[PDB]
DNA sequence: TTAGAGAATTGGAGAGTGTGTTTTTTTTTTTTTTT
DNA sequence: CACACACTCTCCAATTCTCTAA
């Protein structure tokens, strides 16, 4: 198997080195620029890989979990070649794929597509804390102190410590991990829920466990709509039929539309051309009319409400005085009036145009579900918080339709989160003051 | 691949013969019957596979197809026999019955047999029981009425006008009767290639779900025989004895009586009286059982110390021991978990060759009444004639007789000659001349020669087949002497040549089955009573009987008091009782084995208190203890010599065994 | 070469053993292939040829084989299937694959295997009447789905690799009920750990739904029994939780040590391996029908739909055939028909969304067949849910969250408006529900989406329902001298949602009373239970009774409605927007002055939605001028008839110029 | 036939491979239907 | 993880056996 693995590695190495569209080696330049800013990855488009040599794409799409580690090895070798002067300690690079294949609905992922590469869309509803998966596992024999090493690829087939002293018997399991010499990478578990417009008739939305890795972690926040290029894989969690297997997707590329954690990662990730476009737009003498006319274009009239919605979307300016007290910079708008005046349509449009938005109805909404819900962990028996509508919509706008139908004891919970913009919780031994700048 | 092709052919033949809902004979029915016969014959002996029979049983051919052929032919035969292509409609049943007897042939497995036969024996013995189960329950089992047609067609013509070919038809049809009734459950051949675990065999029931012990017992066979009129067939076949219809018939009417006792014939709400008596007996034994159990729970914690000699403080638990010191000593005895090794050991139709005394097949009262008269009618018809028919054949081919012939002949002879004498004893309506014809000199010398020849070849089963007849020889000699020179020629040849054979078997057969030991005690009891009316010397024949191994083999029978009956204990105890004053040889009786059995006898846990066995035994043991005390008080060394075996030294042999 | 007659004469003692015989298996396969290729019904067309054509056309993977057809011809095969389905289903699956390959060569590329869904099993049981005699035999239990696990891939052909010596183990078939046992390896007798091979392995879908005895069939006051049901590939996600279904499948049993330990007896655990599923929720009055889908139409049925739709006056026939056994009430029947067909749900550029379902409110005096019309609509509509008055809470109408008793976390389960998604929801006694329960359907009736943000579950379900509610005026009698708002306790926000508001009045007219009494007595005589074999003679009698009152048969009307709903989307290209604008302006002007019915823009869109429903009735793909004038007439009539009697004549005279022609 | 020299087999202690635990649903939130 | 249990793998001297002993 060494010869075939080396041939695959060399082929994808030549793909990295030789591919160019018009006078510019796209992937050589991208790899060097990524290395310069300590971004040990390579975002490889799939049309380019198909166009270069379709046999490589066929091999990749046949058995992705066995070929992708070889492609990561090829990327690492090219990185050493083009960023290290011959005559190391460079991490195994991560391959991030970009595809334009037809999106498979999240409910259509069935027995087939197992171990295949699937591209699908959904909305993230949960993001786990970062775990630690080992890659370099320095290991030492318990009895004879035979220190060796193990390298992990993290692409589960469908590895463990050796069950041998591997160089008196030393027992069946003579290996203990040396934790001061191992090298780890961070891994995050997501949870994808299908698009509300794609669920079948009379069906609840379906979740799907997902795993990020290295540079694809801390990339999305709950509530964001994403399209994922991943491997629909299988793992047998020990947690009720016979020979059943819990399915999950191993992410190889995430393409959100609302930026990364924070907004634009708490900073500006705007390409220079689009930043110049925004600057050109801001100088338009009729920018106010352009923005007003583009808020729910199908709603006739209601010019003043559209202007107020524009002001709400932009928001004020937050101030933090030296003495400590802060002044909120968010605008709250209430729309009273007769039925049939397109208030709910305006709310639904604002839920679309705003980068971060949550649409909730007043009737079906509770106080602990609007701000923060104290929940008991089924495994560890420990209480923890789960964010509500006013935490998911943090940094954005929450649209509370049918406001007057809220129970009197549920509408009160919004009082602090609207003005002070903090949610205070003292329940089950928890005492925190979260933030809701909505 | 060969096996599944064989299964395909069997299924192909199954759908070719035809079916129901009247059964229909398909096209080329005779051709397919001949093909099946040829295939089965080829795989039976020429190839020795025993796989075609398996496929036939699987398709339930014998039940679904073969039996309806004979059933449908029965009505046509009755119509043709009562009205006043008959040859074609007659020859069709011939092949069917030939197939039936071939499948019903008993299977024998030996060392020379290959692995396939022994492997499939356990899988085909159950199907063997299935055949007889479905045959007997098939609307009163009328297939035997069709079978007897396959014999009356040939026997109808004159015997001198017999056929050199049709003669085999009689053998083939006659073998079916003995084959169906010899079907018995086999043995679970445990795979002893490795040590067995801490648990034994789970189930010893070798019966498929369709087969129940109710529907396969010999009671069912006898009821089917009575309801199918075949009693008249068996009587008329014997009524015309005046060759080939003797050897099969020797076991055709013997299999159902090979192990059935004659005691059940006479009783000596009717069934409920014995039920009440058995409830009383089991209530008595359960009452004896609870005498050891504590009045309170086990965890009451009754602890005690026995101040045994040497001021020992041995601790034994149990509040029961606080009642009696003997109970404490018994709890001391059985507390040890260590045990020694006890050594231990049918190739022919099971019977006395392997049946304990309590294996009395349950019989319906009407069925018992019918069987009481059936065998009596057979005796009144052709018993001695049948014996004399095979006397000539028995005188020839002495070394050419397979071991099956002896076990199927001697047991028959002994059982029937015993039945005739017991029936004459209970009721005087039967003359002794009805069995006195067996006292022929040539028959007696030939059976004695066979008995003596079986000794040197270590054929213990064949020899046990001979003692059961030898007992009745002496019994009939006594009966014809008391109720009366013809008896002298039969009962004078055991002077010197035969004394060794009769006096050696008790000394050696004690290491074998219970019935082998039971035969010799009856032999000695009979021989000690036949000669009592003429005394060659009474004091000389008993001299060779008073030997230590003989006492050992007599006392080894007494250890089974949990199953010994009144007569079994009576004979063993009377052997010693009759020599108490007549022989005066009690010195050889001084082993601890007899004393411990006496302790067991008088204890309530042994013999019944309400019965008529423990009273005279208790009185005789009271005298035994007086004799023991008198003999032990006069010799201090005899206190410990009572345990050790006797000595071969000259002076002590008369000093201790006779007291000077 | 065995004939059908041999198949009936079992040779192997056991049936399963009889079926497993290669000759019997070949004979059965040949007979089943002949049945599939050559079975023809009364009308003469080959049923299963068309079924296989449709199967391949949509890559269905499942062949719906009626059990009555299998029983009528080659009844021995039907008996075998009903007695030992485990092997008969395999044989008949192979036969179905062969037939499909005959119609569609090289179909193995699309789907490797074709499953057979047996339908219309005669002997229907309940989860209480199952016994040990039904083990390993086809059953047709009926119950309501309670739980439903996710669709977990399951091992189909396990190919283990020996760890000690070997590297390949036989492709054992997983039975979906018990774990595959390896025991001693073939390469060496020594035992050790084993694990599967990821090289050559195929998976199948697996879902374990938990049937529970339906509250309708449970004896009153008794606890309901329940059995777990295994849904294998192509059957997953076909039964939503809370729905009522009829499950045909093998009733197998597997040994588990937990149950034996708990009960202390060598007792086994039973389970149903589903072979087909038919949902009976919302069509509980539809007994006597055949097939796994009452609303599925054959090609001939579609041709008949297209033939009758071209008729002039098909709309009138459809309207007159809504409540055939209910006299009069043509306005109510028109409104119900419009609601049943529904409108087209628009979506402008993906931003603006317009409701496409029509809501109807039946308000009137008692004993005017308002609840009976609702029961009929429940019988007819595809997905219908019935909820009444106080017996329908706020969260049971839309959606509720619960703490899962097994996994102990909050999960969201739908209510009436979700179980009736893309269907109809029927609310009897609308005015008697609690206000805080009635206000819970405001969003799902206009936005058609339920928004839940409780217990940390922030999500927006989809409920494209069409509410049909029967109300009752204040005091029990509709006072014609008062406006509509003074006769009901409902407010404007809930009154504006209903597109058509039909006011029913119970007046005393001797001619009307005579005609109604005659109709009711005739209907009571007709429906009397005491009023060429049994099946088609009974069907002929049913058709004879139906043709008296309903111009179009009901069993065909249901399929017609479903076909129009799922395959027609009329467009409003050719229209006179000036007429609709003028009608809307007049409606608002007369609403503000001398009126109380709220006329918002929703009542402008109601005209378009009703016009689209009328265009659907003719199966047309474009809304004609007649279909718009009829919608305008319906809306203005519903507006006018709800006004006080003082101003009704003036309003009718004012609006007469728009309904010119009728 | 007896006291005594030779073959022949297999059960009872022990080397060893793999097990089996401890191991938990209280109290506290959040929902929901009745009250 | 390790101490205790259940049990497969494995093994010589006391217990049985039959050829040559007295
Ligand atoms: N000015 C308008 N322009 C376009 N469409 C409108 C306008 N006013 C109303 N509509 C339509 O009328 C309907 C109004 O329904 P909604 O806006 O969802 O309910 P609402 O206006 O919030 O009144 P409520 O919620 O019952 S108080 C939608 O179909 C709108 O598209
Ligand atoms: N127009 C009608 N034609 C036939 N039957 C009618 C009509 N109106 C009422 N009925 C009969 O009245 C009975 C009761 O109707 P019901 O369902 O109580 O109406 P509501 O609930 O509005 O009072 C029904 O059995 C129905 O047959
Ligand atoms: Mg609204
Ligand atoms: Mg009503
Ligand atoms: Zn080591
Ligand atoms: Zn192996």
């Amino acid at each position: 198997n060494d010869d075939d693995n080396t041939e695959i590695i060399k082929s994808f190495k030549n793909f990295i080195l030789e591919f160019r569209l018009d006078s510019q080696f796209i992937y050589r330049d991208q790899l060097r620029n990524n290395i310069l800013v300590k971004n040990y990855s390579l975002t490889v488009n799939m049309e380019h890989l198909i166009g270069y040599n379709e046999d490589i794409y066929k091999k990749l799409s046949d058995e992705p979990s066995d070929i992708i580690p070889l492609f990561e090895t090829a990327i690492t070798q090219v990185a050493k070649r083009i960023s290290i002067l011959s005559r190391n300690s460079l991490p195994t690079f991560q391959l991030i794929l970009n595809s334009n294949a037809n999106q498979i609905p999240l409910r259509d992922l069935d027995s087939e597509h197992v171990s295949k590469i699937v591209r699908l869309s959904g909305i993230i509803i949960s993001t786990s804390v970062l775990s630690s998966r080992a890659t370099y596992l320095s290991i030492m024999c318990r009895n004879c102190r035979h220190t060796t090493s193990i390298t992990i690829n993290n692409f589960n087939s469908i590895v463990s410590l050796p069950r041998s002293c591997l160089s008196k018997n030393c027992g069946p399991d003579p290996y203990i991990i040396i934790h001061e010499s191992s090298k780890f990478i961070d891994q995050q578990f997501l949870k994808l829920q299908e698009i509300p417009e794609l669920v079948p008739v009379g069906e609840m939305p379906r979740n799907l466990t997902m795993t990020c890795d290295r540079y694809l972690t801390n990339k999305v926040i709950p509530g964001t709509r994403v399209t994922i290029v991943g491997i629909y894989s299988i793992y047998n969690s020990k947690n009720s039929g016979v020979a059943i297997r819990t399915p999950y997707i191993k992410i190889l590329g995430i393409q959100s539309d609302v930026e990364t954690s924070s907004i634009w990662n708490s900073v500006t990730m705007f390409t220079e051309e689009e930043e110049e476009e925004f600057l050109q737009l801001s100088r338009n003498p009729k920018l106010y009319e352009i923005l007003t006319n583009s808020i729910a274009p199908s709603i006739f009239g209601n010019e003043d409400i559209k202007k107020a919605i524009v002001c709400l979307l932009m928001g004020g300016s937050k101030k933090i005085l030296p003495d400590g007290m802060r002044l909120r910079g968010d605008i709250n708008v209430l729309l009273l009036g007769d039925p049939g005046t397109a208030k709910s349509q305006l709310l639904k449009f604002v839920e679309k145009v705003s980068p971060i938005a949550v649409y909730t109805s007043g009737k079906g909404s509770s106080a602990a579900g609007l701000t923060a819900s104290v929940q008991r962990d089924p495994m560890t028996r420990e209480f923890y918080l789960e964010g509500g509508a006013m935490v998911l919509a943090d940094g954005g706008v929450v649209c509370i339709d049918e406001f007057d139908k809220m129970r009197d004891e549920d509408r009160v919970a919004i009082h602090e989160a609207m003005e002070q913009q903090t949610i205070s919780i003292a329940k089950a031994g928890i005492t925190t003051v979260l933030n809701s700048r909505t | 691949f060969s096996l599944t092709v064989l299964r395909a052919r069997i299924a192909l033949l199954a759908t070719a013969i035809g079916g129901p809902p009247p059964y229909k004979l398909g096209d080329d029915c005779l051709a397919c019957l001949k093909d099946l016969k040829r295939w089965f014959k080829l795989v039976d002996d020429q190839q020795k596979r025993w796989d075609v029979a398996m496929a036939v049983a699987e398709y339930r051919i014998l039940t679904d197809d073969l039996l309806p052929i004979l059933i449908d032919w029965e009505n046509k035969c009755s119509l043709a026999a009562k009205l006043a292509n008959k040859a074609y409609y007659d020859k069709i049943a011939l092949n069917c019955l030939q197939l039936l007897v071939l499948m019903t042939w008993p299977l024998i497995v030996t060392e020379q047999s290959s692995s396939n036969q022994i492997t499939l024996y356990g899988e085909l013995k159950k199907h063997q029981l299935v055949y007889k189960k479905t045959i007997l329950s098939m609307e009163s089992g009328k297939v035997l009425r069709a079978a007897i047609r396959l014999a009356l067609d040939v026997i109808k013509i004159d015997r001198l006008s017999r056929t050199p070919r049709d003669n085999m038809v009689l053998k083939l049809v006659l073998n079916f009767f003995r084959n169906v009734i010899a079907i018995e459950p086999g043995e679970f051949t445990i795979n002893t290639k490795k040590s067995m675990p801490k648990k034994g065999i789970t189930s010893i029931d070798t019966l498929p779900p369709n087969v129940s012990m109710d529907d396969i017992s010999l009671n069912t066979v006898i009821s089917s025989f009575h309801k199918n009129k075949v009693f008249g067939f068996l009587l008329t076949l014997t009524s015309s004895l005046s060759d080939f219809i003797n050897i099969p018939l020797l076991e055709i009417m013997f299999y159902f009586t090979k192990d059935v006792n004659q005691e059940l014939l006479f009783p000596r709400t009717s069934a409920g009286f014995e039920l009440s008596k058995l409830l009383q007996k089991e209530h008595q034994m359960r009452k004896n059982v609870i005498k050891h159990t504590s009045a309170r729970h086990s965890r009451f914690g009754g602890l005690l110390s026995i101040q045994t000699p040497d001021k020992t403080r041995l601790t034994v638990s149990g509040s029961q021991a606080l009642v009696d010191e003997k109970i404490a000593l018994q709890k001391l005895d059985d507390s040890k978990k260590w045990n020694k090794r006890i050594i231990k050991k049918e190739g022919l139709p099971n019977s006395l060759l392997n049946s304990q005394t309590g294996k009395a097949i349950f019989f319906t009262e009407s069925n018992g009444k019918h069987f009481k008269e059936f065998i009596n009618n057979f005796i009144d018809s052709g018993f001695n004639i049948l014996l004399h028919s095979v006397t000539n054949y028995f005188t020839t081919e002495q070394d050419r007789m397979v071991t099956l012939e002896q076990v199927e002949y001697l047991l028959f002879f002994a059982w029937f000659v015993k039945y005739q004498l017991l029936r004459s004893k209970i009721d005087n309506s039967a003359d002794i001349k009805q069995v006195s014809e067996a006292l022929k000199e040539v028959t007696f010398i030939l059976v004695s020669s066979l008995l003596r020849s079986a000794y040197d070849l270590k054929n213990w089963t064949v020899t046990h087949a001979g003692m059961i007849a030898f007992n009745e020889l002496l019994n009939l000699v006594s009966r014809t002497k008391a109720a009366q020179d013809i008896e002298f020629i039969v009962s004078r040849l055991f002077s010197d040549e035969r004394i060794q054979l009769l006096s050696n078997l008790p000394k050696i057969g004690s290491k074998y089955s219970l019935q082998f030991m039971k035969s010799c005690i009856e032999l000695t009891h009979s021989v000690l009573k036949v000669l009592e009316q003429y005394s060659v010397n009474f004091q000389k024949v008993q001299a060779n009987y008073m030997t230590e191994p003989v006492i050992e083999t007599y006392i080894n029978f007494l250890e089974r008091f949990r199953e010994l009956e009144d007569d079994s204990i009576k004979k063993v105890f009377s052997f010693f009782h009759r020599v108490f004053v007549q022989a005066k040889e009690q010195a050889l009786l001084f082993r601890f084995d007899l004393i411990i059995l006496l302790r067991e006898m008088l204890s309530p846990d042994g013999l019944d208190r309400m019965s008529r066995s423990r009273k005279y035994v208790s009185q005789f043991s009271d005298y035994f203890l007086a004799r023991l005390k008198k003999r032990l008080k006069k010799s201090p060394a005899w206190f410990v010599g009572l345990l050790f075996p006797p000595l071969h030294n000259s002076e002590v042999g008369f000093y201790q065994r006779y007291g000077e | 070469e065995l004939t059908l007659e041999s198949l009936s004469n079992v040779k192997a003692n056991s049936y399963s053993e009889w079926i497993t015989q290669p000759n019997v298996s070949r004979t059965i396969a040949r007979e089943l292939k002949s049945f599939l290729l050559e079975y023809t019904d009364e009308t003469g067309r080959s049923v299963y040829g068309a079924r296989i054509r449709t199967l391949g056309e949509m890559n269905s993977e499942s062949l719906e084989v009626n059990y009555r057809h299998l029983a009528e011809s080659k009844a021995i095969l039907a008996l075998f299937l009903a007695k030992c389905p485990e092997e008969m289903l395999k044989i008949f699956d192979l036969v179905a694959m062969e037939a499909t390959e005959l119609h569609y060569p090289d179909y193995a590329r699309i789907h490797s295997e074709i499953h057979v869904r047996i339908s219309d099993f005669p002997t229907i049981y309940s989860l209480r009447e199952l016994r040990e005699s039904n083990l390993s035999s086809l059953v047709r239990v009926t119950g309501v789905v309670t739980r439903r696990t996710g669709v977990f891939p399951q091992l189909k052909y396990v190919k283990f690799n020996c760890l000690k010596c070997g590297s390949i183990l036989g492709p054992f078939f997983q039975d979906s009920n018990e774990e595959i046992r390896i025991s001693f390896c073939t390469n060496c007798k020594s035992k050790g750990p084993f694990r599967v091979n990821g090289e050559k392995t195929v998976y199948r879908n697996y879902q374990r739904v938990t049937l529970q005895e339906a509250p309708g069939t449970v004896p009153p006051g008794r606890l309901p029994r329940h059995r777990e049901v295994i849904l294998l590939a192509d059957l997953v996600d076909v039964s939503k939780p809370g729905e009522e279904v009829e499950v045909t499948g093998i009733y197998k049993n597997n040994y588990d040590g937990n149950l034996n330990a708990k009960n202390g007896f060598p007792v086994f655990a039973t389970i149903i391996e589903a072979n087909s599923i038919k949902r009976r929720e919302g069509n509980t009055a539809n007994e006597g029908e055949e097939g796994l889908d009452v609303f599925s139409w054959t090609e001939e049925e579609e041709r008949e739909f297209r033939k009758i739709s071209r008729d002039r006056g098909i709309i009138d026939k459809i309207i007159s055939s809504m409540a055939p056994s209910i006299y009069g009430h043509r306005d109510i029947k028109t409104a119900v028909a419009c609601s049943l067909f529904g409108g087209v749900p628009k979506n402008v550029n993906g931003k603006h969304s317009i409701r496409g379902d029509i809501n109807v409110l039946l308000l009137g005096d008692p004993g005017t067949a308002k609840s009976q019309i609702l029961k009929y609509v429940e019988k007819t509509a595809h997905r219908a849910v019935f909820a009444t008055g106080q017996g329908a809470s706020a969260v049971g109408l839309t959606a509720s969250v619960r703490k899962d008793p097994i996994t102990k976390e909050w999960t969201l389960e739908g209510g009436a408006l979700v179980l009736a998604d893309k269907g109809v929801c029927l609310i009897d006694e609308f005015d008697k529900m609690n206000d805080q329960d009635r206000t819970s359907i405001h969003e799902a009736m206009e936005q058609q989406s339920i928004s839940i943000s409780k217990a940390g579950i922030v999500t927006t379900l989809q409920a494209r329902c069409s509410i049909i509610a029967a109300a009752n005026p204040n005091g029990g009698r509709y006072n014609s001298t008062l406006p509509l708002a003074q006769n009901v306790s409902l407010t404007e926000p809930i009154l504006s949602r209903f597109d058509i508001l039909c006011v029913v009045r119970d007046l005393v007219d001797e001619e009307a009373d005579e005609r109604l009494a005659t109709f009711v007595v005739d209907s009571h005589v007709r429906s009397h239970p005491e009023n060429l074999n049994a099946r088609q003679r009974r069907l002929q009698r049913q058709r004879k009774k139906e043709e008296e009152i309903s111009p179009i048969p009901q069993e065909l009307l249901m399929k017609y409605i479903h076909y129009a709903r799922t395959k027609i989307y009329p467009k409003l290209h050719q229209m006179d927007m000036d007429k609709v604008s003028r009608v809307y302006a007049d409606l608002r002007r007369e609403s503000i002055s001398t009126g109380s019915f709220p006329i918002t823009v929703r009542h402008l869109e109601s005209i378009l939605r009703i016009a689209e429903s009328f265009a659907k009735m003719r199966l047309s793909e474009f809304v004609s001028s007649y279909d718009l004038d009829r919608a305008i007439k319906v809306v203005v009539d519903s507006f006018v008839d709800a006004q006080k009697v003082s101003v009704r004549r003036q309003l009718r005279r004012s609006f007469a110029i728009y309904t010119l022609g009728h």
